RNA sequence: GUGGGAGAGGGUGGUGGAAUUCCCGGAGUAGCGGUGAAAUGCGCAGAUACCGGGAGGAACGCCGAUGGCGAAGGCAGCCACCUGGUCCACCCGUGACGCUGAGGCGCGAAAGCGUGGGGAGCAAACCGGAUUAGAUACCCGGGUAGUCCACGCCCUAAACGAUGCGCGCUAGGUCUCUGGGUCUCCUGGGGGCCGAAGCUAACGCGUUAAGCGCGCCGCCUGGGGAGUACGGCCGCAAGGC
């Protein structure tokens, strides 16, 4: 009920889904989406297309919040990160800048089996 | 797009105080520079990457910045 | 004895009483840790790269020495003590290496 | 550390002649010198190994220098391990 | 001896940021996670994704290498202290003081043991989920020891260059780290590649010898049985020689 109007758009992107979050210039959230957020379920929540959807209903929600210009930052590698960064910007909402800012440790953490 | 040893003058390699000049040998993002592209020579990167850690440790230079475009 | 040079930054946003009071104890650090004084440099308000206690700048000092090679780290320790102190980085004094000469 | 004068001290001291940088009786104090820092070091610091191998090794070149001054002049060895404090 | 140098050689204190987990807060809804596809799992006691603050442990992105150091094991943020090894120049001091080395003594990755701490991530055993003929297996979700610290044991390995140490001697070429010089280059000292002579069963080795020679230590003598059995010694045990 805000009329927000400019704000911040993130794109967590994994292997397995893709979530975007809409939020406010200091970074609070106004709304968000993903794949199985839309109907798809399993593995399908990581396509292109669904990142893309993702990015669609999250504009589409923030758009009817008081939305336009709108800057990105991303995170994360994979199927329609830049999808969804391509739907974000076929939005009707102004991309501003674009920021990649995927975390990578300086390296601590021991990971999984499966990461290394 | 040459090397940055190749713009500049004397300049002290050991001076961490210094940023104006190390600032300019490192990425869009806050990586240290590859030597193919700092154009120095063994010792003098090695001891340009001490400098360097020595100045972020004191807060006048970037751990990590954020990559821009993309 | 030997040649260092302490770096300090504090605070951005003191005014005089708390400044030249951290100043004279640091003073006071360096005349009790057997530390005499050959130069001085106080660059004062920097932009940090980064937050350095939630604080966007920081406050510049360098105190170039000569004292005891034992003492130094102790210096050191009772340097950090301060609150308003956020950070001490001590070194020894190396010749001006070159580049590109 | 060792100081530079700190060793000529010991140089000076132990030298037969006027300018004797290398005799044997010099080599082996500064040996014993360094040795002794070296000792010292480790009665702290038990933790330190690669630099016990040093002292090992060190103190393996002063013996072999000791037993050949006991070989060629029993005399200046008997006064050598006096200045000293060794064997 | 003097004067220079390079280095993740060791020990000790300190300190810095990225990330993961967690807790506190804000805002925000219906999923997230995961896979070949799934499910177990977490989520309406509000997760995920997002912003802020805190706590804690572990490891140090870029630099980084075909690089460096060390006797080996091994050693990578930064800082300081305590130290070991080593290289060059000068040609100054000693005057054969050398090499090797049974035994002895010391070091010795990881895992493992003792006692006491610590515990974020990971993760034998284990508990579940799918796959599949079937599961203890590969894939998935949990998870304890352990991993980390201190101190004391343990002594093993593809502990590998599968190449014992020292010295002299036998074309070059090219790449490189690090000294020196009167610096197209010369001259040490390391790491590589190719190649004289030579060696080699070949493969390959080749001034970093697997070539030509001397010294000394270690070891081998068909494949199994067997690194077993017995015996001794060490070990708290596992077990080791
Ligand atoms: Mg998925
Ligand atoms: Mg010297
Ligand atoms: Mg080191
Ligand atoms: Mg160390
Ligand atoms: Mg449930
Ligand atoms: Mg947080
Ligand atoms: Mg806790
Ligand atoms: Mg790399
Ligand atoms: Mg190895
Ligand atoms: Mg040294
Ligand atoms: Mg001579
Ligand atoms: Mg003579
Ligand atoms: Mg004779
Ligand atoms: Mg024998
Ligand atoms: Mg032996
Ligand atoms: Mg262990
Ligand atoms: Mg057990
Ligand atoms: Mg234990
Ligand atoms: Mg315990
Ligand atoms: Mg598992
Ligand atoms: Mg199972
Ligand atoms: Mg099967
Ligand atoms: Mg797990
Ligand atoms: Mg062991
Ligand atoms: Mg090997
Ligand atoms: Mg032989
Ligand atoms: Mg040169
Ligand atoms: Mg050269
Ligand atoms: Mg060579
Ligand atoms: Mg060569
Ligand atoms: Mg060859
Ligand atoms: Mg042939
Ligand atoms: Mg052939
Ligand atoms: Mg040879
Ligand atoms: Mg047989
Ligand atoms: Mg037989
Ligand atoms: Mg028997
Ligand atoms: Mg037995
Ligand atoms: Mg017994
Ligand atoms: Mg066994
Ligand atoms: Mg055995």
């Amino acid at each position: 009920k805000r009329q927000v109007a400019s704000g911040r758009a993130y794109i967590h992107a994994s292997y397995n889904n893709t979530i975007v979050t809409i939020t406010d210039p200091d970074g609070n959230p106004i709304t968000w989406s993903s794949g199985g957020v839309i109907g798809y379920k399993g593995s399908r929540k990581g396509t292109p297309y669904a990142a893309q959807l993702a990015a669609l209903d999250a504009a589409k929600k923030a758009m009817a919040y008081g939305m336009q210009s709108v800057d990105v930052i991303v995170r994360g590698t994979g199927a329609g990160r830049e999808q969804a960064i391509r739907a974000l910007q076929a939005s009707g909402l102004q991309v501003k800048s674009i920021v990649d800012d995927t975390p990578v440790p300086h390296n601590g953490c021991r990971p999984k089996k499966k990461f290394r | 797009k040459a090397k940055v040893k190749a713009t500049l003058g004397e300049f002290d390699l050991r001076d961490y105080r210094n940023v104006e000049v190390l600032k300019r040998f490192l990425s869009e993002t806050g990586k240290i520079l590859p030597r193919r592209r700092t154009g120095l020579s063994a010792k003098e990167q090695r001891i340009l990457a001490k400098t360097i850690k020595r100045a972020r440790i004191l807060g006048l230079l970037p751990f990590t910045e954020k990559l821009v475009r993309k | 004895m030997r040649r260092y040079e302490v770096n300090i930054v504090l605070n951005p946003n003191l005014d005089q009483s708390q400044l030249a009071l951290e100043k004279e104890i640091i003073q006071r650090a360096l005349e009790n840790y057997g530390a005499r004084v050959e130069k001085v440099e106080e660059l004062g308000l920097r932009r940090l790269a980064y937050p350095i206690a939630k604080d966007p700048q920081g406050y510049f000092l360098w105190y170039q020495v000569e004292m005891p090679e034992d003492r130094v780290n102790d210096l050191a320790r009772e340097l950090r003590i301060r609150d308003n102190v956020r950070r001490v980085m001590v070194v020894k004094s190396q010749e001006p290496f070159l580049a590109n000469a | 550390p060792i100081t530079k004068e700190e060793k000529q001290k010991v140089i000076q001291e132990f030298a037969r002649f006027p300018g004797d940088t290398g005799s044997t009786e010099v080599q082996v104090a500064l040996l014993t010198l360094r040795i002794n820092r070296l000792s010292e070091h480790l009665k702290v610091h038990k933790k330190d190994h690669h630099s016990h191998r040093g002292l090992l090794m060190m103190v393996g070149q002063r013996r072999r220098l000791l037993r050949y001054l006991q070989r060629e002049d029993p005399e200046r060895y008997r006064a050598l391990i006096e200045k000293l404090g060794i064997r």
